[PDB]
Order: C-alpha cells, then sequence, then structure tokens
C-alpha cells in the first residue's frame, strides 16, 4: 500500500455529539465544526489550496443519527463497552533548558469518544496556548486525540496531563518533567 | 454523577491507494458499538455482512442497483478525485527530519541517541554504522511517532564498547533529502 | 480543488 | 459596554452582491414559524431543540429544529414551557428527529407571565433613516413582555418590504441597512440588513447571527432602520 484517505464520521448517544472528517495517512486533513457549520483544517495552509462544502457534512451526520437509533433498537440496546485511554505525554522536539518546545499529550485506543483533558503546571492548570484536536480513527474502530501545551523548559517544572474518560475508574495524570 | 451507557455509531469511507492513483480500492464499513456489522469492499462489488447485526441492510442496499452503481464508480468519483484534490499538501508534502546525536542520560557501555523529528513524510529509514559498516545488532527504537500535527520523530539507540578514534555514524534516509543526512559521534 | 464526500445509506427499517 | 455602530467599511453593499436578492426577502416577507406554550420534544445535535409545530399556514412541516449558541443555552429552555417566534429556511436544514421539517435559530423564550392579559399587544417604535435622515416612523407588535429582538426583526423588515421594498426579486432600492436597537439601559446592538458579497446567498449562514436567542423588554426598547440609496 502507499495511502489511504479516510472519510471518518460518528453520532453518539446521549451526548448527542459527532464528527465529520478526512484523514490523509493517519493526519487529520480537516473537519466540520458541527455547530458553525463550516470547514476547519488541520493546517492554515490547506484551506488555501482545496475546499469542502462544510454545510454538506451535517447532512450526513442527521442519516447518522437515525441509523445510530436503528443499530441501537436492533441490538437490543446494548451499550458501547468503554475503553480506558492509553495516556503518553512526549516533547515536539527534544528538550533543552530555556529552548521553547511543546507538551503533547498523547490520548490513544479508546472509545466512546467523550473525555476531558486538563494540562497542569505545578499542581495548577493551564490554559494560556493550549490546542487540541477533534477525535482521530483507528483501525480497530477506537479512538485516538492529541493536546498541546507550548511551554519553556524549566528544571523547577512539572506537568501533567489530566484525563478523564468513563473507562477510567479514577483520573489518570501523566507527570512530566526535565530529566535531561 | 453521568453514569447513562453510551450507544455509538462511525461510518468509515476508506480510500486506498497502490502505486499512485493507479489500483484504488473503496472500504465502506459500518460500525455499530466497536463492531463492523456491514461494509462495502469495491474489490468484492457489492455489500457484504459482517455479523447478523449487519444482515439486512447488505439484502437491502446490494437490490438497489442505482445505489450499487455510484458505490462502484466511487473509486474513481471520490477516491482517485479526492487524492488529486490534495495530492499537492498531502501525498507531495515533505519536511526534512532534524537530526542531533548525543549520548542517553542512562547506559562499561556507552547508549547513544539519535534523535530524528519534525519530519514528514512518516517513512523514514534511520540506521547506525561504525568505521563505515552498518551496526545490525546492539539497535533499539522507540518507534515512529506520529506527533498529530503532520509530524514525526523517533529515536533509535545504539549500544556501544567505545574505544578512542571509533566513529558511530547514524545514517537517516528520507523523501525530504536526496542523499542521505548522516551525524558522527567521534570516541 | 473541491473535496468531495461519499452519503450516508440510511439503514434497512 | 455596547456595540459599535457601523462604519460604511463594515456594512455590506447589495451592489457586491450578484446573486437573488429575493432570497433574502423570502425570509421576513410574510415569513416565520410561531407557537405558544410548547416543549421541546427533542434534539439533533447538543446545542439544539426540535418543537412540534405545524404549518398552519401550508401545512409544509410539523417538526422544527432551532439552533442556540451553546448547550447551555439549550439546557436552560429544554425543559420549559416557551414560546416561538423567528425567521426559517429549509435549504440545508438537517437533523433525525426521534411531515415536514424546518430550521431556525434562538426565536426562544419562557411562556409564563410572559404575556398581557387580555389579548394585548406591546407596541415598540420603529424610525427609520433613509440617508442619515428620518423618513417615516410607525410600529411592531409583540404578546410578550420580554422578546426575541429577532421576531421585531422579522416584523420591522417584514412592513419595509411591503411599504418600502426593503428587498425585491434582483437587488434592493438600498445599497446598505442595518437594524439597530437601543435598550432602556443605553446597551446598542445592530444587524446588517444586506446579504454578504458573492453571487450566493446563504439563508442558513445569515440567519444564524439570531443565535444568541438575545431578547429585550418589549415595553422599553428602541428600534432604527438605518438605510442609503447608493448615491444620495
Amino acid at each position: 500500500e502507499e495511502h489511504v484517505i479516510i472519510q471518518a464520521e460518528f453520532y453518539l448517544n446521549p451526548d448527542q455529539s459527532g464528527e465529520f472528517m478526512f484523514d490523509f495517512d493517519g493526519d487529520e486533513i480537516f473537519h466540520v465544526d458541527m455547530a458553525k457549520k463550516e470547514t476547519v483544517w488541520r493546517l492554515e495552509e490547506f484551506g488555501r489550496f482545496a475546499s469542502f462544502e462544510a454545510q454538506g457534512a451535517l447532512a450526513n451526520i442527521a442519516v447518522d443519527k437515525a441509523n445510530l437509533e436503528i443499530m441501537t433498537k436492533r441490538s437490543n440496546y446494548t451499550p458501547i463497552t468503554n475503553v480506558p485511554p492509553e495516556v503518553t505525554v512526549l516533547t515536539n522536539s527534544p528538550v533543552e533548558l530555556r529552548e521553547p518546545n511543546v507538551l503533547i499529550c498523547f490520548i490513544d485506543k479508546f472509545t466512546p469518544p467523550v473525555v476531558n483533558v486538563t494540562w497542569l503546571r505545578n499542581g495548577k492548570p493551564v490554559t494560556t496556548g493550549v490546542s487540541e484536536t477533534v477525535f482521530l480513527p483507528r483501525e480497530d474502530h477506537l479512538f485516538r486525540k492529541f493536546h498541546y501545551l507550548p511551554f519553556l523548559p524549566s528544571t523547577e517544572d512539572v506537568y501533567d496531563c489530566r484525563v478523564e474518560h468513563w473507562g477510567l475508574d479514577e483520573p489518570l495524570l501523566k507527570h512530566w518533567e526535565f530529566d535531561a | 454523577g453521568d453514569t447513562r451507557p453510551r450507544f455509538l455509531w462511525q461510518l468509515k469511507f476508506e480510500c486506498h491507494f497502490f502505486n499512485g492513483t493507479e489500483r484504488v480500492r473503496l472500504l465502506e464499513r459500518c460500525i455499530y458499538n466497536q463492531e463492523e456489522s456491514v461494509r462495502f469492499d469495491s474489490d468484492v462489488g457489492e455489500y457484504r455482512a459482517v455479523t447478523e447485526l449487519g444482515r439486512p441492510d447488505a439484502e437491502y442496499w446490494n437490490s438497489q442497483k442505482d445505489l450499487l452503481e455510484q458505490r462502484r464508480a466511487a473509486v474513481d468519483t471520490y477516491c482517485r478525485h479526492n487524492y488529486g484534490v490534495g495530492e499537492s499538501f498531502t501525498v507531495q508534502r515533505r519536511v526534512e527530519p532534524k537530526v542531533t546525536v548525543y549520548p542517553s542520560k542512562t547506559q562499561h557501555h556507552n547508549l547513544l541517541v539519535c534523535s530524528v523529528s519534525g519530519f514528514y513524510p512518516g517513512s523514514i529509514e534511520v540506521r547506525w554504522f561504525r568505521n563505515g559498516q552498518e551496526e545490525k545488532a546492539g539497535v533499539v527504537s522507540t518507534g515512529l511517532i506520529q506527533n498529530g500535527d503532520w509530524t514525526f520523530q523517533t529515536l533509535v539507540m545504539l549500544e556501544t564498547v567505545p574505544r578512542s578514534g571509533e566513529v558511530y555514524t547514524c545514517q537517516v534516509e528520507h523523501p525530504s533529502v536526496t542523499s542521505p543526512l548522516t551525524v558522527e559521534w567521534r570516541a | 480543488p473541491k473535496y468531495v464526500k461519499q452519503n450516508t445509506l440510511k439503514l434497512a427499517t | 459596554e455596547s456595540q459599535p455602530d457601523p462604519m460604511p467599511d463594515d456594512l455590506h453593499k447589495s451592489s457586491e452582491f450578484t446573486g437573488t436578492m429575493g432570497n433574502m426577502k423570502y425570509l421576513y416577507d410574510d415569513h416565520y414559524v410561531s407557537a405558544t406554550k410548547v416543549k421541546s420534544v427533542d434534539k439533533f445535535l447538543a446545542h439544539d431543540l426540535i418543537y412540534n409545530i405545524s404549518d398552519k399556514k401550508l401545512k409544509n412541516y410539523d417538526k422544527v429544529k432551532t439552533e442556540l449558541l451553546n448547550e447551555d443555552l439549550a439546557k436552560k429552555y429544554k425543559d420549559e414551557v416557551v414560546d416561538v417566534y423567528g425567521s426559517n429556511y429549509y435549504v440545508n436544514c438537517y437533523f433525525s428527529s426521534k411531515g415536514g421539517k424546518t430550521c431556525m435559530y434562538g426565536g426562544i423564550t419562557k411562556h409564563e407571565g410572559n404575556h398581557f392579559d387580555n389579548g394585548n399587544l406591546q407596541n415598540v417604535l420603529v424610525r427609520v433613516y433613509e440617508n442619515k435622515r428620518n423618513t417615516i416612523s410607525f410600529e411592531v407588535q409583540t404578546d410578550k413582555k420580554s422578546v426575541t429582538a429577532q421576531e421585531l426583526d422579522i416584523k420591522a423588515r417584514n412592513f419595509l418590504i411591503n411599504k418600502k421594498n426593503l428587498y425585491e426579486f434582483n437587488s434592493s432600492p438600498y445599497e446598505t441597512g442595518y437594524i439597530k436597537f437601543i435598550e432602556n439601559n443605553g446597551n446598542t446592538f445592530w444587524y446588517d440588513m444586506m446579504p454578504a458579497p458573492g453571487d450566493k446567498f446563504d439563508q442558513s449562514k445569515y440567519l444564524m447571527m439570531y443565535n444568541d436567542n438575545k431578547t429585550v423588554d418589549s415595553k422599553s426598547v428602541k428600534i432604527e432602520v438605518h438605510l442609503t440609496t447608493k448615491n444620495g
């Protein structure tokens, strides 16, 4: 093989949430804001080379919901079995004191696609500069997701990626501190 | 708290491309919770139930020729079309890896670390050499890491018993570069 | 260049 | 603080709109969804509510979905008895539900004690300004003490369509136009009455502004419609 373009979408009850997105060899090309009804590209540049009638995705999402009701009903309302996320925290590039870097919280292999993620600096939550991606498909039909935190490497600092998910008995905290 | 059961529905249209846009296979799959119920493999030509739960749909949709006709042609109208739509910033996108070599903060023996980061495409090749000749044994990698931002990275260590004058080279070959990127470590 | 989607089919009822 | 009045550059010019103006007129010319004493019966996406309201007129729908700026706003009215008023669309109107279906935004108000004991309506002043000079003034009526800006907007425009040809099949007499609301607390805000530039008019995107479900006090609110002809 060489390349794969996936049009992955989903509807989920009872959260009444949905997703519609395209994917190139594991990376998100774009996804549609279910609310604002507009294509948002993973990278700014893409929006300058191609387009997508975002409005049309919602039509698929209506059909998706209906189908969900149908499957839910014929499966004798068999609910999804929660599968907890494997969490890992890495840097974008090899860390070096005061040399700007980014914290990547790799939340993977989980489902349903609903999760609460929080970044922590010395026991306290960080908001400034944080960015996250939508849910990404996996061959095993579970999901992957990434959260990001830009930071200035130090020795004193201790970070955490706090992940909440029904499949976890308790909030998972992933410890990360400068060890180089 | 929130303990209500969840019910999911996923739909994936998979366009697989072999040798550019030469041969193409479209895999349409329906998934109930974490189970694929129905699917359409362009190589098969019609819907096939993956579980009894999906039997009704495979039979139903297959009874609609207009539909089946549209699906069969999707390898062209859909797959090939979309491939070309973004071939410039996806298939052709290239970002050179940032390569650096340094001893690990672990390890007698010295554990060398070859850090290759921020590269795209994901396909890459990194091998160690000792005085101009490959290092089959001793190597240990972290694996290809998909940073999620269209950027990859990977660590590839080498276990060595350093002797003055030895030159341990980390060679990297990647689509972004014609001739390989090399980084030596003088012992 | 405009990206094209596949339409979701309704399930057997 | 209130929203800053527009500058000419901030306004859409009907001259830069090549599409069909009738697609704008369509949304305000004797066109609206109205219901009294009702409660959402379902939802599609987290941020919306579906109500069982029929098209008494031409029997064109019996399910109405309205989208709100966020989920909290939806949680607020999800179980309340309410009144519904707003401008609906069909092009690109989607939702499963569980007859015809139509869409809209905001237009939601609590029903309890928000009316007048006698089928009595409230009058709201609307003064029109063509090229900065007040040409004509009038009133729109609402049966609500607290009413959505939207409701009054629809009513204001509906009137101006008949009496001043606000909008016509293709294009409009006026170049730009915006409706401004002035609340009894010195707070103001306005809507661009003209379609964005280009050859197409996205009714869903246009009506989305009624997202905030913005309400005002009908007995004190003041409305100003500011229009301008291409030259003078």
